């Protein structure tokens, strides 16, 4: 069927594995537990077309970034991930994007922007902040937790239908 | 289905997000049941097949 090539990126500890894990797995990653670069498949229905999520948990540190581009080069769409309590994560969104775009070769790049943590009280990145680092892309937000799950099917699936759009 | 380890105590399969074989045991960590995460282990003689189906190659 189509396969949807899909990568999550984002500053270190924003919670990439949670997210992935959740959708993949139902579990929730806490500081114990594996958070390291893998692959994941998942097969889904979205808006009636059954199709594989074939999903990349990159590093927050890539090692290569030579690596680090051909993996974006072969990704269709792109999950940029921060957390709502991380400024730092949040103002290394551009970096990632412009990273994505200057590989790609192309202005019509895939991409949701996903604010993630949403259940933790002390927010440092508005709504606002984000949706209008989103408007100025073209891009969808999405707000999630991982730890409640919150908007995780959202995020990933609001990805696919990006890509189905060009 | 279900692994009945320890106080004997019931996990379901997919709750159980880490396992390993080690030292004639099976050692696993599960998500929130009851309201608690927690662990476990249980001898590698009475695991369930589904849970041994978990552990890596080979
Ligand atoms: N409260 C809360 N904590 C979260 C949430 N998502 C992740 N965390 C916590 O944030 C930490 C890092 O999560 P993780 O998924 O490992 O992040 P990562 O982006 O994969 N890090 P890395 O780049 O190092 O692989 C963990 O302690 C995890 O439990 C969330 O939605 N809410
Ligand atoms: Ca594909
Ligand atoms: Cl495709
Ligand atoms: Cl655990
Ligand atoms: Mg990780």
């Amino acid at each position: 069927m189509t396969e949807y090539k899909l990568v999550v990126v984002g500053a270190d500890g924003v919670g990439k594995s949670a997210l992935t894990i959740q959708l993949i797995q139902n579990h929730f990653v806490d500081e114990y537990d594996p958070t390291i670069e893998d692959s994941y498949r998942k097969q889904v229905v979205i808006d009636g077309e059954t199709c594989l999520l074939d999903i990349l948990d990159t590093a927050g540190q890539e090692e290569y970034s030579a690596m680090r581009d051909q993996y974006m080069r072969t990704g269709e769409g792109f999950l940029c991930v921060f957390a709502i309590n991380n400024t730092k994560s949040f103002e290394d969104i551009h970096h990632y994007r412009e990273q994505i775009k200057r590989v790609k070769d192309s202005e019509d790049v895939p991409m949701v922007l996903v604010g993630n943590k949403c259940d933790l009280p002390s927010r440092t990145v508005d709504t606002k902040q984000a949706q209008d680092l989103a408007r100025s892309y073209g891009i969808p937000f999405i707000e999630t937790s991982a730890k409640t799950r919150q908007g995780v099917d959202d995020a990933f699936y609001t990805l696919v239908r990006e890509i189905r759009k060009h | 289905a279900t692994v009945k380890f320890t106080e004997e105590k019931q996990v379901d399969i997919s709750k159980i997000k880490w396992v390993i074989r080690w030292g004639q045991y099976i050692w696993f960590k599960y998500d929130e049941d009851g309201g608690a995460k927690g662990w476990g282990y249980v001898s590698e003689k009475d695991a369930p097949k589904e849970l041994l189906q978990m552990l890596k190659k080979r």
